[PDB]
């Protein structure tokens, strides 16, 4: 822009990978799993003879599992550590992940709401006892997606692994005092479909095994539409079912929890912890949002990330929402079902927008210590880093 | 409440089998699992197939006398990837129930028991089975903790009054736990324990290469046994404990006698370490489950962790326990004592928050204590399968009728459920 | 036969008989059901669970409260409450009982119908009389000249009065009470660092909201304070033993009655909403009502916002005006006792709708007889 | 299921290559300083090998642990020659041979444990290493030979002697038959 394109960066501290680059890349220009792994134990054998390294991060640690123990010291994909993250930070810095310095530079990032900031601040100092940057941004994270467009209305709407978020919004006000979260994602699921493995026969120790379910989830999985003629046919058919190699050899069979799993989204009792789930939150939602805001909701309410490039759910939703709103609403009327004009809003975009939805401000930005919050403002010991 | 005859149980263990009459207070029997039949696989002569005309043609003896048949292989349809003799089964226990028993299954009513892991095929074809061949008036087959549910109210003193707290159970191919509260549970909290006391024995096989000697190695397994049990216990450290039995006596260094049945003569045999040495698969589930160790204490925490907060102070005020592998002296007394010690140590890092403030709330702890978790199980099993709440939510004949022959190919479960 | 006092608005019942000077008892108006299955049914605990018994047992069951203009009801199932609340809390169903009732302004219509079907169709009570339960704290205190502003924990009023002549076009209904306060004062305190909770211990903070907390009284420089200071900490011990350092928290919500605004509304604080609503109420009055004010009902005894109020009516008060503000003991009571001065009454008795009545106007009396 | 966990990790804990150098009580000859007569890191691994050997694997913390492997691995590497030694007068023969009979190295492919240790990057990661091993070697012997037995006044002791090819992993250093 008004200097060159190095220097400045963008980031999302994402839950499944990390995903990153200078400001501008073509896309977040590395992305790896958001791993880390410093050495333990996994052969009980004479095998390997390696050398070649220690400790890992990320795209590096992929092969290790307990050769490393790997950790992720969480609640909610909010970290409990300060430390393993600086030996990330360290390596990142490389062409390992970005190749940069520091203090010359800025930089684009985000905040959890109801981030517990003292902490970040503390960070923050640390960052700036060491990356120490002439310049920064922070900004709460959902706000970043309406970017690349300029959106101002709806509910903006995540998930993945480790969270989801359901922020209320109206010309760009996220409404506070009236905002949802739902605090995790395919990680715990993953713990509930692997108890269903066991019971057929599939007992296999969780500790070198359960991120298995990543590999189909990320390269493979979906959701159906039809879903309740679904239920009805797999039974009463059941050669519906389905089967795969874990690439170790093992072709394991495997019915419909491939994509029923998602249905503790929508029935979270399914796990007996009770949930009248996701979709019920959301119909409660749009019941809470008024009557001009609910009815533009009909086509106006925006959704982010990889997670979402997701076949047939969004059908299986509306379908389902024209549904409670007539029963419990219209209580019988009908009429304006589809006269409701109800246009989908999950686009290819949403793969890249992970950091190029952050991208789209840096490009009218890099110049503004209008927005620049700085290393400066912490050094004063100033309330927060920012204009 | 009956056809012409009352509810009993049997229990279907997959090492043996137990139950008891209509009016007693023990299983009066508890007895392997075993069937002889020659499988010697020399095939010939005269054949003959796609004819099942009256036979010269089966060699086959049933129970704990089966043991001693030769070139009769005594195969066991206790479940142990052998499961297909379900088939068997059938033959088996109607040869028990008309035959052993001597007894008459369209009159009594019934109870029997399964795994939580259980597949449904191999029942529901057995279900036809049950109301065709058997015929019965009602059964249920219940998962194998719900006989124990009346034992615990069999105990029944002032407080014995809510369903929240937590039962261990152990056993020889399974042990188990289970987060209950009023009945309610959740999956991956629940513990399905695989590590079980046959993992043991045999590990305890390869323990006569310490010290003796002079048997059938299938007679070695019995023998192992029949010292084990009345001798083997815990020790607070190894190292200290050697000393004992090298040094102060015989009670330490005890002798046991017997018989080396290659020829049915005398062996007379070493005791000592073996006794304290045995029994540590609780603290080291490593032993049978290197794959996956996670001991005793550790696997406890494992469930706390999701049992959440307002519930332990009744986990506190009520933990439980199940089967004679949870009868055993001062292991569980040693265990306890420690893994109190291991909570106190878990909670007390909250003294990061106000300080060296330093207290508990008085909370509440007991436990079960008795033999008598042994023989009761047959005796309050009877006594639920007895109650007149039992015969109409238990499976009637017409129960099943709209459960199976009804069913499976006319909405299983309408599909899934839908 | 003879007739029974009670409150019976949407926070706790206060169960009593007439003749009284208490309520014999009070508790919670929860109800409900295992939507976690009971699974061993009959295992020493029940299908189905009310007050103090599902709170003692609360984790298993999914547990009801009924109201807001257009947004909730639930109609029927009040019953289940209700029917054992009487035949054994009572300990007699009402289908025996002349009887006391109560009520609101501004219902639905059809909210009468409903009471009076259920009433009469369903509980099959002989005669009986509902009434404003402000009128008991009225019976009791005796004013003729006052503005009732209150909230329970379900609903909100302001009640101006002149000597006789409740005033029809100045009287107040608004949903809002000491219910909506503790979801807002659960979303913070994961920044105090408790990341644990849930419905099942928004709970306890119903609870410590009402046990210690008071209205802040002038809640910039308790702020300024505490945007520096920690000497607060009148603090909380979490279930079996971790305290929870707290107690500046004790009183830092209370501004958002001050100001709606907080919570982003439309609504004026309390106080000039209430300014405003006395631009509704009478025109003279004015005057008079700064000498006008002493407590009851149930709130009454919270601390810290009598003063705050005193000191506001002050800060908008006229001269020529006294700003009286009293509050005297057992204020949260006098509602189910001024029900049992009512007790006193032939009149009142003499006020029953009928069964008869409710059979001989058809249905149609109730919009043209109650109180 | 710790083992007798490791108290002999100390910030004393200087390194020849991946691992510890030390004053430690090692009664023969080598780069590594001495200490008392103790039950130091030979009995956390020998005196509780009755709880380490049966485990087959480990939480490991340091370059301590990554040296005890040899540690407590050479303890079943005696036990392949004291059931010969059943009078222990062979093994007051072997009370020689043990610092005489030093171990495979870093640096060697086929040898396995650069997969943990550092090669001999320079040469010196060698020099210091071979003496640093004989020292070990023979205080093994020795400890172990002069606890256990005296020639047939005392005896072996299969009850534990037995764990000679039943190890930790059941991995091995090297000497497979005897």
């Amino acid at each position: 822009m008004d200097s060159q394109g190095r220097k400045v960066v963008v980031c999302d501290n994402g839950t499944g990978f990390v995903k990153c680059g200078y400001a501008g890349s073509n896309f977040p220009e590395h992305i790896f799993p958001a791993l880390v792994g410093r050495p333990i134990i996994r052969s009980t054998t004479k095998v390997g003879n390696i050398e070649i390294k220690d400790l890992m991060v990320g795209d590096e640690a992929s092969e290790l599992r307990s050769m490393l123990e790997v950790n992720y010291p969480m609640e909610n994909g909010i970290v409990r550590n300060w430390d393993d993250m600086k030996h990330l930070w360290d390596y990142t810095f490389g062409p390992e992940k970005l190749n940069i310095d520091t203090r010359n530079c800025k930089i684009l990032l985000t905040e959890p709401p109801m981030n517990p900031t003292k902490n970040r601040e503390k960070i923050v100092e640390v960052m700036f006892e060491t990356y120490q940057f002439s310049g920064v941004y922070v900004a709460i994270q959902a706000v970043l997606t309406l970017y690349a467009q300029g959106l101002l209305t709806g509910v903006v709407v995540d998930s993945g692994d480790g969270v989801t978020h359901i922020c209320p919004v109206y010309e760009g006000f996220s409404l506070p005092h009236l905002t949802r979260r739902l605090d995790i994602a395919g990680r715990d699921i993953t713990r509930y479909l692997i108890k269903l493995l066991l019971l057929r026969g599939y007992a296999f120790n969780h500790s070198a095994d359960f991120e298995t379910v990543r590999m189909i989830k990320e390269k493979l999985c979906y959701v159906g539409y039809n879903i309740e003629q679904e239920q009805k046919l797999a039974l009463e058919t059941t050669v519906l079912v389905e089967s795969y190699t874990l690439p170790d050899g093992r072709i394991i069979k495997v019915g419909g929890e491939r994509f029923e799993a998602p249905e503790a989204l929508f029935q979270p009792h399914l796990i007996n912890v009770e949930g009248v789930g996701v979709a019920e939150l959301l119909f409660n939602t749009i019941q809470a949002a008024d009557i001009d805001t609910r009815s533009e909701f009909y086509k106006h309410i925006v959704l982010s990330g990889g997670s979402t490039m997701y076949p047939g759910l969004p059908s299986r939703l509306e379908r389902e929402l024209k549904q409670l709103y007539l029963e419990r609403v219209l209580k019988g009327d009908v009429e304006k079902l589809s006269k409701f004009k109800i246009r989908i809003e999950d686009p290819p975009r949403r793969k890249h927008m992970v950091f190029l939805g952050g991208a789209v401000l840096a490009d009218i930005m890099k110049d503004k210590d209008n927005f620049w919050m700085t290393r400066q403002e912490y050094q004063e010991k100033g309330v927060r880093v920012l204009e | 409440m009956a056809g012409r005859l009352p509810a009993c149980v049997v229990d279907c263990g997959t090492g043996y089998t137990k139950l008891g009459y209509a009016g007693n207070t023990e299983p009066q029997f508890i007895i392997p699992s075993c069937i002889a039949i020659k499988e010697s696989a020399k095939v010939g002569d005269q054949a003959q197939r796609r004819v099942m005309k009256g036979v010269d043609d089966l060699d086959f003896f049933i129970g704990d006398e089966a043991i001693e048949k030769p070139t009769y292989a005594t195969k066991w349809p206790i479940r142990h990837g052998i499961v297909e003799d379900w088939d068997l089964m059938e033959r088996f226990m109607e040869q028990v129930i008309f035959k052993y028993l001597r007894a008459e299954p369209e009159d009594h009513y019934f109870l029997l028991t399964e795994p939580p892991l259980n597949t449904p095929e191999n029942r529901e074809y057995t279900a036809e089975i049950m109301f065709e061949s058997f015929n019965v008036p009602g059964l249920y087959i219940a998962v194998q903790a719900v006989l124990a549910l009346a034992a615990s109210w069999t105990s029944r003193q002032v407080g014995e009054r809510t369903l929240t707290g937590t039962v261990i159970d152990s056993g020889d191919g399974v042990t188990h736990v289970i987060p209950v509260a009023e009945g309610y549970v959740i999956g991956s909290c629940i513990k399905h324990i695989p590590i079980a006391g046959r993992d043991i024995t045999y590990f305890i096989q390869q323990l006569l290469r310490d010290r003796e000697v002079g048997i059938p190695p299938e007679q070695s397994l019995e023998t192992a046994k029949a010292v084990k049990e009345r001798y083997s216990y815990v020790c607070p450290d190894l190292v200290k404990e050697f000393n004992k039995y090298d040094t102060d006596g015989s009670k330490w260094i005890k002798q046991y006698t017997g018989i080396n049945a290659i020829s049915k003569k005398e062996f007379s045999i070493d005791v000592g370490y073996e006794r304290f040495l045995g029994p540590e698969i609780f603290f080291h589930p490593e032993f049978a489950n290197p794959d996956f160790t996670q001991p005793i204490s550790e696997v406890v925490d494992e469930v706390i962790q999701n049992c959440p907060i307002d519930v332990r102070r009744p986990l506190y005020k009520n933990i439980v326990l199940s089967g004679g592998s949870t009868m055993f002296r001062d292991f569980g007394r040693r265990l306890q004592r420690d893994l109190k010690r291991t909570v106190d140590a878990r909670l007390k890092l909250s003294e990061e928050l106000s300080g060296g403030r330093l207290k508990p709330k008085p909370i509440d702890v007991q436990v079960i204590t008795h033999h008598m978790q042994r023989y009761a199980v047959w005796f309050g099993g009877s006594m639920l399968a007895s109650t007149p709440e039992f015969y109409q939510v238990c499976h009637t004949k017409k129960d099943y009728e709209e459960i199976g022959p009804s069913i499976c190919r006319h909405n299983p479960v309408f599909g899934v459920m839908s | 036969t003879t007739a029974l006092v009670c409150d019976n608005g949407s926070g706790l019942v206060k169960a009593g008989f007439a003749g009284d000077d208490a309520p014999r008892a009070v508790f919670p108006s929860i109800v409900g059901r295992p939507r976690h299955q009971g699974v061993m049914v009959g295992m020493g605990q029940k299908d189905s669970y009310v007050g103090d018994e599902a709170q003692s047992k609360r984790g298993i069951l999914t547990l009801k409260y009924p109201i807001e203009h257009g947004i909730i009801t639930n109609w029927d199932d009040m019953e289940k409450i209700w029917h054992h609340t009487f035949y054994n809390e009572l300990r007699v169903a009402p289908e025996e009982h002349p009887t006391l009732l109560t009520e609101a302004p501004l219902n639905p219509k059809a909210n009468r119908e409903k009471m009076t079907q259920i009433m009469f169709e369903t509980f099959n009570v002989p005669a009986m009389y509902v009434a404003i339960q402000a009128v008991l704290s009225l019976y009791a205190s005796g004013r003729t000249t006052g503005i009732v502003l209150d909230s329970g924990d379900g609903v909100t009023h302001n009640v101006p009065i002149y000597e006789g002549y409740a005033l029809p076009h100045a009287i107040m209904r608004l949903d809002l009470a000491g219910r909506d306060l503790t979801d807002y004062l659960m979303k913070i305190l994961t920044e105090r660092g408790y990341s644990f909770v849930t419905t099942a211990e928004r709970e306890i903070v119903r609870d410590i909201k009402e046990k210690l907390c008071y209205v802040a009284l002038d809640f910039e420089n308790e702020m300024a304070t505490a945007a520096s200071s920690s000497s607060l900490e009148k603090s909380y011990e979490l279930p079996d033993g971790q305290v929870i350092t707290i107690g500046n928290e004790r009183f830092r919500c209370p501004e958002t009655l001050f100001q709606p605004s907080f919570i982003g509304m439309e609504s004026a604080g309390i106080h000039e909403t209430t300014y405003n609503s006395i631009m509704k109420c009478d025109i003279d009055i004015r005057k008079d009502l700064y000498a006008n004010n002493v407590m009851s009902g149930g709130t009454t005894m919270y601390p810290g916002i009598a003063d705050r109020m005193q000191k506001e009516i002050t800060a908008l008060a006229p001269s020529t005006m006294k700003i009286k503000i009293i509050a005297p003991p057992e204020r949260k009571y006098s509602v189910w006792i001024g029900g049992s001065i009512l007790a006193s009454l032939s009149t009142f008795q003499q006020m029953w709708i009928t069964k008869q009545e409710y059979d001989e106007a058809g249905p149609s009396i109730v919009h043209r007889k109650c109180f | 299921m710790p083992a007798y966990h490791s108290s002999l990790m100390d910030p004393d804990t200087k390194l020849i290559g991946n691992m510890a150098l030390l004053p430690i009580r090692s009664q023969f000859k080598g780069p590594a300083p001495r200490e008392t007569k103790d039950t130091d890191i030979v009995d956390e691994a020998i005196y509780y090998f009755k709880a380490n050997v049966f485990f087959k694997n480990y939480e490991i913390k340091n370059e301590a642990d990554r040296t005890l492997i040899y540690i407590t691995l050479y303890i079943s590497e005696c036990l392949k020659k004291l059931q010969k030694c059943n009078s222990k007068s062979q093994g007051e023969k072997e009370m020689y041979t043990l610092g005489i009979t030093n171990f495979p190295i870093p640096g060697e492919p086929g040898f396995p444990l650069n997969a943990i240790y550092a090669k001999p990057a320079n040469k010196q990661e060698d020099e210091v290493m071979r003496a640093y091993l004989q020292q070990l070697r023979q205080e093994t012997g020795l400890r172990l030979c002069e606890k256990v037995f005296d020639p047939q006044n005392d005896k072996p002791s299969k009850w534990w002697t037995c764990f000679v090819k039943r190890q930790f992993m059941n991995k091995s250093l090297s000497g497979p038959g005897q």
